[PDB]
RNA sequence: CGCGGCACAUCCACCUUGUGGUGGGUGUGGGUAGGGGAGCGUCCCUCAUUCAGCGAAGCCACCGGGUGACCGGUGGUGGA
RNA sequence: AUGCCGUGGUGUAAAGCGUGGCAGUGAGACGGCGGGGGAUAAGCUCCGUACGUCGAAAGGGAAACAGCCCAGAUCGCCGGC
RNA sequence: UAGACGGUGAGAGCCCGGUACGCGAAAACCCGGCACCUGCCUAGUAUCAAUUCCCGAGUAGCAGCGGGCCCGUGGAAUCCGCUGUGAAUCCGCCGGGACCACCCGGUAAGCCUAAAUACUCCUCGAUGACCGAUAGCGGAUUAGUACCGUGAGGGAAUGGUGAAAAGUACCCCGGGAGGGGAGUGAAAGAGUACCUGAAACCGUGUGCCUACAAUCCGUCAGAGCCUCCUUUUCCUCUCCGGAGGAGGGUGGUGAUGGCGUGCCUUUUGAAGAAUGAGCCUGCGAGUCAGGGACAUGUCGCAAGGUUAACCCGUGUGGGGUAGCCGCAGCGAAAGCGAGUCUGAAUAGGGCGACCCACACGCGCAUACGCGCGUGUGAAUAGUGGCGUGUUCUGGACCCGAA
């Protein structure tokens, strides 16, 4: 018996035509340059669903370190006093707090301020 | 097509009752004035075919 | 055990007692499998071919020079990359023979007639058409008296003729030989009807 | 009933067959042979050592001839007169045949190998020197 | 490390007690050449069953699904 | 000093040894240490090393970096060290 | 006795050509019988003597050089060629693997012979787990045609309207080609460019983005605009119709920040400035034959397993013992045999055979099973099918020279 490859190739062609749709060029037009542009664009997805992890992470810090500075201590002791009076409240809804409400960031500060070391450059 | 066996092999290895493959040894036809009577003797009878050599001559004689 | 012999527009006349070295086998799967299997492959009539670059006509030379073109160099016109060339690794004529031994045979029809014998699908007639003329009006309605299924074989006598072109051209009626039964024969029927001239020449070809 | 549709092969008989040269999820482009070499286009011979003198022309020929005329014989032990046999009787070179402890149109050998307490009375070609000693000790006898 | 998903290997109790499933321990799963294990899709045949001029195949779009090859549902086109 | 050979303890699941099926591989590269040829030149050559990494290893670091340092990706997470 | 197959406006045993089953041949040729015709025989047979004659000539033998047989000139017989030499007619001559002798077999150098077997340009009738237009013959189409070559030779591409041409009367723009309106048809989303009509490639309309920006063309963040379906609290025209904004959501786009050196082959190592690819669609590469060889899965029978050719069957079924492998090994071999070879050796080795967990039994032993027992019934095991991996011979995974 013989086999018109046909019906069988033609359906890994569709769905990578489906999944190529909004690139510009050869890259959404033809089979052969599509192929090699998911071989890149779920590696570029797999890199950043992890890396995403620490940009996110990344914004937190600034946007405590600048909330930090309007109570005027720095964002290496705020982390400090706020471990040492046992406040574990992740960073993400740390950030959340000091944009969307002044006033409750405020005292998370004044609790990590009064729960620090006396003289934070002694040894101990 | 029938698949023949190696005409060579088949007068240098033969078997015994168990499926080993046995052979002779060299450095025995000529040259034996010099060759004491300790190393001729080592050189008599016949010994079963080395365990690594023993698919390419199994694959000779079949 | 015991089939009870009907005729055509009538009664039951007597019994003919089914032997259990030959109806009684236990039901062997996994052997009846690779007997019909055996047997189809003897069906194929392997009449398929293909031609090779070898066959394919023409193609002697080399068409072209080898450095000098920029073209790829080809050899011959009908290596099997050509638009006509011929055809790598195609089919060649085949024959399908298996060689499977008597005794995985027989041992499987006796499994099979074994296993219609256990449910009460065996009948046994007397004669399919009461004359020596045939016809089919009759032979249709003494069938369906026995069964209402819509798969029977026939097994009748060699010489009865009168009755063999009796059941020739009915939907789904198969027709064989006493020495003839095969396991892809009984395996497709539900009812075997046979004959007691037919059964005890099966009976008595194996003791 | 047992239909058709009912038939299947035994579990393990019948395993899928190794297509190999399509694609890199199985056997892939070189389809395992990997090379740049003989073996990745042709076939090496076995009796090829790839240039020294081989295991074939190392060793020398086992010694001697073979007979033309070696006229051989089938074997029975004297063992399995006893166990087909166990009450006695005459034993020629046809019912051992029959009884299925040596070959057809072949020649017989008694030989003595096991216990005899049966008073046989085989007939044979060629005794052995410890069957005439395990079969006239149990009153049986030795003919040609 | 914390919380969820999957896979293999062994261990511990249970039932036809490996032809194997159920339940929790612990360990383990980057990979080329290469070895082993298990599957998807096309086409032909046989057995059974089922849908089709009240619209099959094939082709196109859209809404969904599976750990992967890939699959299904609705509409449009079309004519065995 | 190390390394190797044997034995008695303690520790460790995925170590070993024997016999079959099927292999591939036999052009290696640079870094640390020990030496030869060279001019104690070389991104030079040829060796040793239960030495590493690459090859066949992505991730973070050395501005960029096959071979250096840290660490071995089963998948998800807008969570911590 | 017809449900084979095909046609008919779609899947038909009952509409048609037909099938099952029967009938049919003026003449021609083939075969068969009887006649005519043509030929042959009608004189030997049996016992007996053993003298004589004959029984296939430049042939056989021998020699020289070659050919071919398992046999590559070897110790080389039988068989055939050429060149020399060259017998004998039964007490004859030749063969039985140099050669002799004895024995058994046979009559060379004259001739003819059915059947079993090999083949298919062609003729009729059947069949396909073969192809369906880049397949299948090169050839479904002017096909060995066009075309190329002085020549021998090489050697293409091109099939499908519809059920039925009912093939668009007639009018309008146009020189026409082509269109529009009508019409035919179930369908013109079938218009002699014609069934279905994918992709590359090429227009047009449209929502968004784009003229201060250095972009393996993506991916993660991410504003804004457009589009379509809905809860809320309102306008309440409310049976209305969902009128407008806010909130949420699907789909399109993506200002803007972070990461980011295309695929493939070959390499110590490639984004490469090493090799390959302009794009799409189809085609293009571990396949077969054998009772082959080795392993392994699985079914059958199991001290046995199994048939080959062939025969009888309307088939896949039933017969067929020749054979192969198992059944006992050692040895160069004569051979001997649970043993055999080496040897002067009941010395030692080499290969090969040989069952306990008992009780009883045991010259019984401190104890411990050696020697030997009926079973207490320790577990050996091969052969043949069909699968898979590798392999041997063949073109042997596919393409490629001079
Ligand atoms: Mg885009
Ligand atoms: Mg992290
Ligand atoms: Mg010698
Ligand atoms: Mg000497
Ligand atoms: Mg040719
Ligand atoms: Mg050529
Ligand atoms: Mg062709
Ligand atoms: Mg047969
Ligand atoms: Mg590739
Ligand atoms: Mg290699
Ligand atoms: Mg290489
Ligand atoms: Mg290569
Ligand atoms: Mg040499
Ligand atoms: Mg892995
Ligand atoms: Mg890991
Ligand atoms: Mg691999
Ligand atoms: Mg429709
Ligand atoms: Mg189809
Ligand atoms: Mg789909
Ligand atoms: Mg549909
Ligand atoms: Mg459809
Ligand atoms: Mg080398
Ligand atoms: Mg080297
Ligand atoms: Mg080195
Ligand atoms: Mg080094
Ligand atoms: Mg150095
Ligand atoms: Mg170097
Ligand atoms: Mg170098
Ligand atoms: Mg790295
Ligand atoms: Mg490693
Ligand atoms: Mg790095
Ligand atoms: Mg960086
Ligand atoms: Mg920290
Ligand atoms: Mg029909
Ligand atoms: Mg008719
Ligand atoms: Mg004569
Ligand atoms: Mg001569
Ligand atoms: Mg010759
Ligand atoms: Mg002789
Ligand atoms: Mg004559
Ligand atoms: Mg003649
Ligand atoms: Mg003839
Ligand atoms: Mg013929
Ligand atoms: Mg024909
Ligand atoms: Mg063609
Ligand atoms: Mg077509
Ligand atoms: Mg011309
Ligand atoms: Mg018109
Ligand atoms: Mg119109
Ligand atoms: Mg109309
Ligand atoms: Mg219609
Ligand atoms: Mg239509
Ligand atoms: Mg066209
Ligand atoms: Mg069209
Ligand atoms: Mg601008
Ligand atoms: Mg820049
Ligand atoms: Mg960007
Ligand atoms: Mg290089
Ligand atoms: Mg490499
Ligand atoms: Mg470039
Ligand atoms: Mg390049
Ligand atoms: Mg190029
Ligand atoms: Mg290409
Ligand atoms: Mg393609
Ligand atoms: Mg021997
Ligand atoms: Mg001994
Ligand atoms: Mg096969």
């Amino acid at each position: 018996a013989r086999v018109k490859r046909a019906v069988n190739a033609h359906k890994k062609r569709r769905s990578i035509l489906k999944a190529s749709r909004g690139y510009r060029g050869q890259r959404s037009r033809l089979y052969r340059k599509a192929k090699e542009q998911q071989l890149h664009s779920l590696n570029y997805a797999y890199r950043d669903r992890r890396a995403r992890k620490g940009e996110f992470r990344k914004l937190w810090i600034a946007r405590i370190n600048a909330a930090a500075r309007l109570n005027d201590i720095t964002y290496n002791r705020l982390i400090q006093g706020l471990k040492a009076a046992g406040v574990e409240v992740d960073r993400k809804n740390l950030a959340d707090i000091a944009i969307s409400d002044p006033a409750a960031f405020t005292a998370l500060v004044d609790v990590a301020r009064a729960a620090l070391p006396e003289d934070v450059n002694a040894p101990s | 097509p029938k698949a023949k066996t190696h005409s060579g092999a088949s007068k240098r290895f033969r078997r015994t009752g168990t499926g080993k493959i046995v052979r002779q040894k060299a450095n025995r036809r000529h040259l034996l004035e010099h060759k004491p009577s300790t190393r001729t003797r080592r050189l008599d009878g016949r010994t079963v075919v080395a365990a690594n050599d023993t698919k390419r001559v199994t694959s000779l004689l079949n | 055990l015991k089939i009870d012999v009907k005729t055509p527009a009538g009664k039951v006349d007597g019994a003919i007692e089914l032997p259990a070295e030959l109806f009684d086998v236990p039901a062997n799967i996994a052997l009846m499998h690779q007997v019909v299997t055996a047997q189809r492959a003897a069906a194929r009539q392997g009449t398929h071919s293909t031609k090779t670059r070898g066959e394919v006509s023409g193609g002697g030379r080399k068409p072209y020079r080898q450095k000098g073109t920029g073209r790829a160099r080809q050899g011959s016109t009908r290596a099997p990359q050509f638009t006509g060339g011929g055809v790598v690794h195609g089919p060649k004529p085949r024959d399908y023979s298996q060689r499977t031994p008597k005794k995985m045979i027989a041992a499987a029809l006796r499994g099979a007639l074994s296993d219609r014998a256990r449910n009460g699908r065996i009948h046994a007639i007397t004669e399919l058409v009461e004359g020596q003329n045939p016809s089919t009006k009759s032979a249709r309605a003494f069938l369906a008296s026995l069964t209402e299924r819509k798969q029977v074989l026939v097994v009748i006598g060699r010489s009865d003729e009168a009755g063999a072109k009796s059941v020739r051209n009915l939907p789904g009626v198969h027709i064989l030989a006493p020495d003839q039964l095969n396991t892809y024969d009984v395996l497709r029927a539900d009812d075997v009807v046979f004959s007691v001239e037919a059964l005890n020449a099966y009976i008595a070809a194996n003791t | 009933t047992l239909k058709l549709h009912d038939l299947r092969p035994a579990r393990g008989s019948k395993i899928a067959r190794t297509r190999v040269g399509r694609g890199d999820g199985s056997k892939g482009k070189t389809a395992g042979r990997g090379t740049k070499g003989t073996r990745a286009r042709k076939q090496v011979p076995v009796t090829f050592e790839g240039g020294q003198m081989p295991i074939h022309m190392r060793l020398p020929k086992l010694k001697g001839f073979r007979n033309r005329f070696r006229t051989e014989y089938e074997i029975v032990n004297v063992g399995d007169i006893n166990r087909l046999f166990p009450q006695g009787g005459a034993v020629g070179v046809d019912d051992l045949v029959a009884k299925g402890a040596v070959r057809k149109n072949a020649l017989v050998k008694v030989l003595g190998d096991g216990k005899l307490t049966a008073k046989v009375d085989v007939s044979a070609h060629k005794f052995s020197g410890s069957a005439r000693a395990k079969i006239t000790a149990a009153g049986g006898s030795a003919t040609e």
